[PDB]
């Protein structure tokens, strides 16, 4: 006991139950089945209308989200990235691709134990509803993150 | 508002020069690698390729450590192939050891030839039912 | 009011900020305005912050630590040393007429086919960064040495730090 | 202290994992068994990466690892 | 000492090493008090007392 | 007297020691990536063996006795099997032990005491601090020492000065009784060590561009 | 009108001090020793013939790691959803690798790890049939 | 302390500080980049008028650089001579190698402990004043004194 | 006293060229290890330029370096 950790180092998991309520309470989608976890964010609160350009607002949100992912002891992230449909497939593709890829390099230089990051987006080909009045305001055009909680 | 520096960053003068060393050293030895390493063409590799007959899409976890002839003769009556052999048998057995749980007996058959090596070698007839095995002298 | 992303690249407003907040006496905040952006305090500013400034006979010179005005192993730029470079544009806007040469500086450490096109790397970045802040592209030139001419020497560590640098020269006529 | 606080608390030690259960269906961050996934990263002791200390003694206060090394950082100087 | 495991022993090499048909691994070596192993890539020691 | 300078030595070494380590283990990554080992090993699992060249050397004897040599070349340690790249950590960590007895007789109760124990405590603790800083300097000149011969031994072979390594496989079926049996038997043995060659065609000249 | 000089940081330490001082003349050794390796034996090819890259082989990865090679390599055959395979047998030794490296194709990172594998093993990629094969060496 | 020197013999920094800031104030130009240093000197106040002569006042001045030279450990020092263009090529040429060697000379009997002492002068191939309308007033014909403190 | 008096002030001991670091980029005046580069050229000690101060216990006074040449001045006076 004075030799050995009783516990991981920087857990107080009725912080980590109090900032998910908060993240819950600000509206990023927090999602908790088995020892899966999925983080869903709008895009229209992390970037600028179609734009691989981080707001200045939004270092803050960033932040605390990787405050919580610093909790767990972890393997893999798996970043995922979704837009809506406006000019062509491959303009889609590459947007996708680079905001997910700033969102990991910034991950990556943040100090998240994992072994692996891996990323890629997809455009506007896996839409979670048939509501399609906006562009970036629709809901579907996101960033999801998960991962599986490790032993 | 907050953009945070690096949690993990090279601030000191000397660590600088320390990680600049581990990404000379890293790459000299990558290269050291690429001018060392030997490789073969894909266009004549000698790897059995999938006879893709609808006789050998079937799955089984099979485990074996042995001889070669009494497995190849099983997996050709699975297959509902004959079996010939081609060569004499040597002194020693050419022994092989496959264990899986859940594959094809394609990929089977070609693990198989990748572990005869240069003692024997393996072939497969689809137009007339048949899988030969073929001695090296 | 400001953006710390380089105000979106705009021509920047300072002084008005201030004498409303003065007046929130014009006068005063007129003259506080000119304390402010008068030369001599942007050149205190700047050796507040690390950076060096030279100026000799005709030809002005500006030298810039790269770890703490770069990011490390990168053509990357640390946005966190938004100041300076704001102030570098501030004091460059002064000489809207002679040409400018940039120069990049490494340490002795790998291969020189590396530390050459890491140099090359660097000065096309901090040219094209001054390009777009508004001097149009033919008064620009950029080279980034290896360790062919060096300020300091590379047996001390500290001298090795001091080695690595960024050169700024502009003339005058 | 409390390790599955501010939740239904602690429902027992799945030794299996060598964790607590917290009584919402969530893991605990603290531990129950000496055979767990601890991250181990500074250690105390002495002829480490050695044959370890010699159960002799010396006279003097010459400390002797098992594989022949000798350790003065451990032992006592003059 | 003898040791038996799932992880993988690095340091303080060994004589005789044996896998089951599970990767439980068993492994024959001199008499150390300090072990590292990978776990999954982050690699980790091992407090081994009674020496 | 001297005892709590010799005392204050122990605990300047103590604490030295464990921030020593501490500035080690956190600087971790880059430690193990330009000492690398496995990327080195050889073929059959062989550590490689460990080569020494000096140059331009001169030897008097006695009075009226020279020698001089151009470059000599010397095997160190020779070359063996192993099982397992060998690391940093049995060359670099240092050990620590906390020192728990400051010996309770010489307690100050003068302010002279008091005087004379700051400044003796204060000498002691810097004398511990340089003999570990010399503990360190040994270590890691020793382990530049052996990745040293190593890399040598690597480029002679390049340059055709050394044997290679031989070693001869020997292939049996099934063995043994009725009631222990064992499917293969693969012995590996190594004949030639590694070795110098003496001769003169066998020279292989190096240029670059 | 004080003095500066452009380098002012954080505080060092000897032990770094002289370690970077052994790094260098590492380094120095490394890099005379890949010269006089290129020169000394020409290259032939590149394993670019044997793998090369297609579709969906793009998304990115920032990957640290410092253990055995084919529960990493079947990671990436899940990231990919091409189907594994394993060929020979896998030697009594492990075969260790470490990789400290950010944001790359995978097929430059399994080039990578070809590349640091040795002559112990070997990765090859069909990717008509989205096939990634491991085979081992065929000694011992 | 009793036997090992704390510092180098006769030097202080505070000392080296305020003469610097004294040597600025007197308007003598002194930069310092790295482990180099430049002091230039003007012609005229130093000089007689085209002329290899020295007023009396002079020897002041080279006293107290002397006094602030030996403050460093030195190794090699170069001193180049700089003129206007006035007559010939030769003639000026000749003037800057005169000057030179007097002040080197001055400077050598002084208490610095160079062991190279270099001197040259060019005249008035390189000016660094594209104004050019003063004689010897005009500050393109100098003295520079060059060196690299080592160690 | 003060190494790097009336400016920025000590950073660290750089151990390389044993000097202290102003903060101000400067190398101090000073030193701060015993490997650094000194201006030596007065020493003590006996029995210097031989094989030193032989160290046993001498019946006389008589003191004699490890050549076998002798020093009087080492030795006392009568």
């Amino acid at each position: 006991v004075p030799k050995l950790p009783c516990r991981v180092d920087g857990a107080c998991d009725a912080t980590i139950i109090k900032m998910m309520t908060d993240l819950n309470k600000k509206g990023i989608k927090v999602a908790s089945v088995g020892q899966n976890y999925l983080i869903s964010i709008p895009a229209s609160a992390l970037f600028a209308d179609q734009s691989p350009r981080l707001n200045w607002a939004s270092y803050s949100l960033l932040n605390e989200i990787a405050a919580f992912l610093k909790q767990f002891r972890k393997i893999a992230i798996t970043v995922t990235s979704y837009s809506s449909k406006y000019v062509s497939v491959k303009r889609e593709r590459a947007l996708t691709l680079a905001r997910s890829r700033v969102v990991s390099e910034y991950l990556w230089s943040q100090g998240v134990d994992s072994r692996i990051i891996f990323t890629q987006g997809l455009g506007s080909d896996k839409p979670i509803t048939s509501y399609t009045l906006g562009g970036d305001r629709s809901p579907n055009a996101r960033v999801e993150i998960t991962f599986r909680r490790a032993v | 508002k907050f953009k945070k520096p690096p949690i993990n960053n090279p601030s000191d003068d000397a660590t600088i020069k320390l990680a600049e060393a581990a990404v000379s050293v890293s790459d000299s030895m990558l290269e050291m690698a690429k001018v060392e390493k030997v490789i073969t063409p894909p266009s004549k590799d000698n790897t059995l390729t999938i006879p893709n007959a609808y006789n050998l899409q079937a799955r089984a976890s099979v485990d074996w450590s042995g001889p070669i002839e009494e497995l190849t003769a099983r997996i050709a009556k699975a297959a509902h192939f004959r079996f010939r052999v081609l060569g004499k048998s040597p002194s020693v057995p050419v022994l092989i050891s496959i264990s899986t749980k859940d594959e094809s007996l394609a990929e089977i058959l070609r693990d198989i030839d990748y572990q005869a090596g240069k003692k024997a070698s393996i072939h497969v007839y689809p137009n007339s039912q048949v899988v030969e095995l073929r001695y090296a002298k | 009011c400001f953006h710390p992303p380089y105000n979106n690249f705009q021509p920047d407003r300072r002084a008005v900020k201030r004498v409303g907040v003065d007046t929130g006496g014009g006068t005063v905040g007129l003259v506080a305005s000119i304390y402010r952006d008068s030369k001599r305090k942007i050149i205190r500013d700047l050796q507040k912050q690390d950076i060096q400034y030279v100026e000799y006979g005709d030809t002005r010179t500006l030298i810039i630590p790269t770890d703490k005005y770069f990011m490390f192993s990168s053509p990357r730029l640390n946005e966190i040393c938004y100041p300076g470079l704001n102030n570098v544009i501030r004091l460059l806007n002064f000489y809207p007429q002679s040409t400018i040469y940039v120069a990049g500086f490494t340490d002795n450490v790998g291969s020189r086919s590396h530390k050459r096109k890491l140099s090359q790397a660097q000065a096309e970045t901090m040219m094209t960064f001054l390009w777009a802040n508004g001097i149009a592209a033919k008064r620009l030139k950029a080279e980034g040495y290896g360790d062919k001419n060096a300020i300091s020497d590379n047996a001390i560590i500290h001298g090795s730090a001091q080695n690595r640098r960024i050169e700024i020269q502009w003339f005058t006529s | 202290d409390g390790c599955c606080s501010k939740m239904g608390g602690i429902n027992y030690c799945d030794s299996s994992a060598g964790r607590l259960v917290c009584n919402n269906g969530f893991y605990s961050t603290c531990y129950c068994t000496r055979h767990a996934v601890m991250d181990l990263q500074f250690l105390m002791g002495c002829c480490l990466w050695h044959g370890g200390v010699y159960p002799q003694l010396n006279s003097s206060g010459l400390v002797v690892c098992n594989d022949g090394y000798v350790s003065e950082e451990c032992s006592l100087q003059k | 000492m003898y040791v038996r495991t799932n992880l993988t022993i690095l340091s303080p090499g060994w004589l005789a090493s044996m896998t089951s048909a599970d990767g439980t691994h068993a492994y024959e070596m001199q008499k150390s008090p300090v072990l590292l192993v990978s776990w999954h890539g982050k690699v980790m020691q091992l407090k081994v007392e009674g020496l | 007297k001297e005892t709590a300078l010799s005392v204050g030595a122990q605990a300047g070494l103590a604490w030295r020691a464990k921030i020593i380590d501490e500035q080690l283990n956190k600087q971790a990554r880059n430690l193990d990536a330009i000492y690398d080992f496995n990327s080195l090993v050889l073929e059959h699992n062989i550590l490689p063996p460990v080569l020494l060249e000096g140059r331009n050397t001169l030897n008097l004897a006695d009075a009226q006795s020279i020698r001089i040599s151009d470059r000599t070349y010397k095997v160190a340690k020779q070359a063996h099997f192993i099982t397992t790249p060998p690391t940093w950590r049995q060359y670099l960590w240092m050990d620590y032990v906390k020192p728990e007895a400051p010996n309770v007789t010489l307690l100050p109760k003068t302010k002279a005491e008091k005087e004379i124990w700051c400044i003796y405590t204060e000498r002691g603790w810097k004398n511990g601090i340089d003999q570990a800083n010399t503990i360190l300097e040994e270590n890691i000149a020793r382990i530049k020492e052996d990745f040293g011969g190593m890399i040598l031994y690597r480029k002679l072979l390049a340059m055709n000065m050394v044997s290679p390594p031989y070693v001869s496989h020997t292939d049996l079926g099934v063995t043994g009784d009725g009631s222990e049996i064992h499917i293969d038997d693969r012995v590996l043995r190594i004949t030639a060590l590694p070795e110098l060659n003496v001769n003169s065609a066998e020279w292989r000249a190096a240029v670059a561009k």
